[PDB]
């Protein structure tokens, strides 16, 4: 519940990090995998899973658009995020607890990127707003 | 558990850079910050009314210390954290009654906080096996909960 | 993300219940405080916190007329409950784990009272109806 | 934990009056429909397309009798579930990858189950020691989770 100051902090912060969107996101999903090893499962049909891979490069990059894509929906994220709830609901069957961990694996992405950045007051926001894209992914479930 | 020897060493290796006089404060002060409930706990520190107030605070730096020194004894005790726990999970269920999702809370941020300080050589690798030790942490801080 | 299916089975379930509201409200609370201990701190001033007490049946059956209000504000939880999100947030300062706690002492006391009618189907609706309770009461926290 | 002999009557007493070919499947097949993600274990099963197909499939009917089967020795065994439990947590872990958090939510449904079935004599005290014992054997099933 992303108020008119979490959603200024977000943008903004979002302006810097833009440009190292793909590095942010290829990292943000090898340490998913690397760290949190049940999470491999849904990942089984690629050819390798190691950090830096080919397929874990290229789906970083996708998973950080479409991040970049909610910060402009911030408004009405259930109904901007509906399409993929169904996806990882229905096709992919994700079990919704791996939510959280690819949002922690996040903000760990972040302070080693942007340290003197990422202060308590831009991690509320972001930790705020990414809880918030979790729960518009996991609306369509039940 | 387990615990290869490589493991434990890159643990020590780990706890090693980590000057608990930094850390301790940041992290405690980043917990009562991003998770604002967890202040009513911490009764006596006072003016916490602020990320200011909290960041300012001195009996905030301090406990951050204490809950570092703990840590420290499970680096030194990998074999008998559970044994060496049971008092301190004692004290937080009975005498304290913090929720315990409390606990991984403080260890996601903890581990934020040592990632921006490592920066680069805070490797996914290393970054899992900090993340093992931290479970194992989590674990026997959650263990006389009945 | 309550569907309209999920209104209608709350709603006509809670015209079954209605009548006993304020007995269910109670059981819940004392279940609560007895099989729960770390609830206790927050109701530290009264005089009695076991199952039957007083103010353990006065406020119980406070507590399922707040319930009961918001079946009639499902279009709008969060806007609708903002009051009490406050009072719980700052006045109160309750750690939001304890809202899981109280929402599954109602299940426990529904299935208890009204094992024909607490059909499987009934679960999901409730259950989904207390969980966007719990989610509108911890909106203004940080 | 350390287990009163009057906890362990009371815990013996209640699964006393329990009959795993009714409750098992009661339990599972209300978690496959109130927790839908939890189906996606289970890929054998048949058809859950429904709560009717669900409610009435003869393998999820097993499965149920299955687990209450293992709750079983735990009652027997009270001061050994971790002990017990060692490799059953070890498949849920690495064979399975089961969330760990699916364990809490099958334990708070075969409590609303044996709720409705007891009704009002399943007492807040019961409840309490009930509630005792299914944490004790949540944390058995978490146990070889790293
Ligand atoms: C905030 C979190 C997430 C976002 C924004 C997100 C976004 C996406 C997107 C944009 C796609 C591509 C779908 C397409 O081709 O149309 C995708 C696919 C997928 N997602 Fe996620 N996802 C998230 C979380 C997760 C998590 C936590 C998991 C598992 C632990 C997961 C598992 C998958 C899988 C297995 C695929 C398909 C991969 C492929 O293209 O081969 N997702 N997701
Ligand atoms: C990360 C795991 C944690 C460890 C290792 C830890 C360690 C400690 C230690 C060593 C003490 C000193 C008490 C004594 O020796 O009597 C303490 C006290 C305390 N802890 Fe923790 N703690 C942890 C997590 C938490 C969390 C998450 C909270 C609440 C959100 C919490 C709340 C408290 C409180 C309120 C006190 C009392 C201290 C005072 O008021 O002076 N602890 N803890
Ligand atoms: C969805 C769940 C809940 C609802 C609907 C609810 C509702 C209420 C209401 C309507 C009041 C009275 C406020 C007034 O008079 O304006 C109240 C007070 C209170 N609530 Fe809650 N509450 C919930 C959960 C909880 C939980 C989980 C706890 C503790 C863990 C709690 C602790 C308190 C306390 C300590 C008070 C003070 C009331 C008194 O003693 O007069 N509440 N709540
Ligand atoms: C109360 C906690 C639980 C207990 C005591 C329990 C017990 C058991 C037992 C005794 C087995 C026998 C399998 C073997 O011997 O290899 C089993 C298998 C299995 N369990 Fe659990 N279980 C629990 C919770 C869960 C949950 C919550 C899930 C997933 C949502 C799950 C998923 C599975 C699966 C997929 C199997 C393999 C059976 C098959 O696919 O044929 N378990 N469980």
């Amino acid at each position: 519940s992303l108020t008119a100051k979490d959603k200024s902090v977000v943008k903004a912060f979002w302006g810097k990090i833009s440009g190292k969107a793909d590095v942010v996101g290829a990292e943000a999903l090898g340490r998913m995998l690397t760290a949190y090893p049940q999470t491999k499962t849904y990942f089984s049909h690629w050819a390798d899973l190691s950090p830096g891979s080919g397929p874990v490069k290229k789906h970083g990059g996708i998973i950080m658009g479409a991040i970049g894509k909610a910060v402009g929906l911030m408004d009405d994220l259930v109904g901007g995020m509906s399409a993929l709830s169904d996806l990882h609901a229905f096709k992919l069957r994700v079990d919704p607890g791996n939510f959280k961990i690819l949002s922690h694996n996040i903000l760990v992405t972040l302070a080693i990127h942007f340290p003197s950045d990422f202060t308590p007051e831009v991690h509320i926001a972001v930790d705020k707003f990414l809880a918030a894209v979790s729960a518009a992914l996991a609306d369509k479930y039940r | 558990v387990e615990w290869t020897d490589a493991e434990k060493s890159t643990i020590s290796a780990v706890w090693g850079k980590v000057n608990i006089d930094e850390i301790g404060p940041l992290a405690l002060a980043r917990v009562l910050i991003v998770y604002p409930w967890t202040q009513r706990y911490f009764g006596s520190f006072g003016n916490v009314s602020t990320p200011a107030a909290i960041m300012g605070n001195p009996k905030v730096a301090a406990h951050g210390k204490v809950v570092c020194g703990a840590l420290d004894k499970a680096v030194k005790n990998m074999g008998n954290i559970l044994a060496t726990y049971k008092s301190l999970s004692e004290t937080h269920a009975n005498k304290l009654f913090v929720d315990p999702d409390n606990f991984r809370v403080l260890a996601d941020v903890l581990t934020i906080v040592i990632a921006a300080k490592f920066g680069a050589s805070f490797t996914p690798e290393i970054q899992a096996t900090w993340q093992k030790f931290m479970k194992v942490v989590v674990a026997a801080m959650g263990s006389r909960y009945f």
